[PDB]
């Protein structure tokens, strides 16, 4: 949740409520643009707050989490038109590779 | 990064299909495959190059070396239509392939 229409330059905070597990080893934000392309937005290791992002959103988005309340956050700032897309979060299991689903989406639209 | 070919893949039920990806650097066997059925979130099929994910039927198999990895469906069934995506998991950032839409050839 946290999505919706926002004017270019605006800010927005998405959330991600987990249940099933008390913690995943890596939670990821990944988006899918209207032309169906998938992009990696960020990844944070909670409980130390380390982060990593592509240049695309470097310095504008800020991933974070709350190991206590079981929440994953994405704080987008200085939104651009190209950030329009569906946003998902996923856990990356230990000996697993890429990031594995559990989010149903949440459409952000910058216009 | 990643390159996925082909873009579209018309296939008949029962047919076999192969979708491949290539990378720019050596990524060992760190590679997975996602199926995004239409109107749904993506789902995992294979991870660790060849390891089948929980619940996935054995008609799907993965393989690959150095840079090139392939997903194969031996007998395509109706439920398998949608867009497939590879994604590397060797070192950050993990980046996904552009996608291959599988459409079922029908009468």
């Amino acid at each position: 949740s946290g999505t919706v229409l926002a004017r270019p330059g605006a800010s927005v905070k998405m959330s991600c409520k987990a249940s099933g597990y008390t913690f995943t080893y890596w939670m990821h934000w990944v988006k899918q643009r209207p032309g169906q392309g998938l992009e990696w937005i960020g990844a944070i290791f909670p409980g130390n707050s380390d982060s990593d992002y592509n240049q695309k959103f470097k310095g504008k988005a800020k991933l974070t989490a709350v190991t206590s309340t079981s929440n994953e956050t994405a704080y987008m700032d200085l939104s651009s038109l190209t950030d329009s897309a569906v946003y998902y979060c996923t856990r990356k299991d230990y000996g697993t590779e890429v990031f594995v689903y559990w989010g149903q989406g949440t459409l952000v639209t910058v216009s | 990064l990643m390159t996925q070919i082909p873009a579209s893949l018309s296939a008949s039920v029962g047919e076999t299909v192969t979708i491949t990806c290539r990378a720019t650097k050596n990524i060992y066997s760190y590679l997975a495959w996602y199926q995004q059925k239409q109107g749904k979130s993506p789902q995992v099929l294979v991870h660790n190059a060849k390891t089948l994910t929980e619940g996935v039927p054995s008609r799907f198999s993965g393989s690959g070396s150095g840079t090139q990895f392939s997903l194969k469906i031996n007998s395509l069934q109706p439920e398998d239509f949608g867009s497939y995506y590879c994604q590397h998991h060797y070192a950050t950032p993990y980046t996904f392939g552009g996608g291959t839409k599988l459409e079922i050839k029908r009468a």
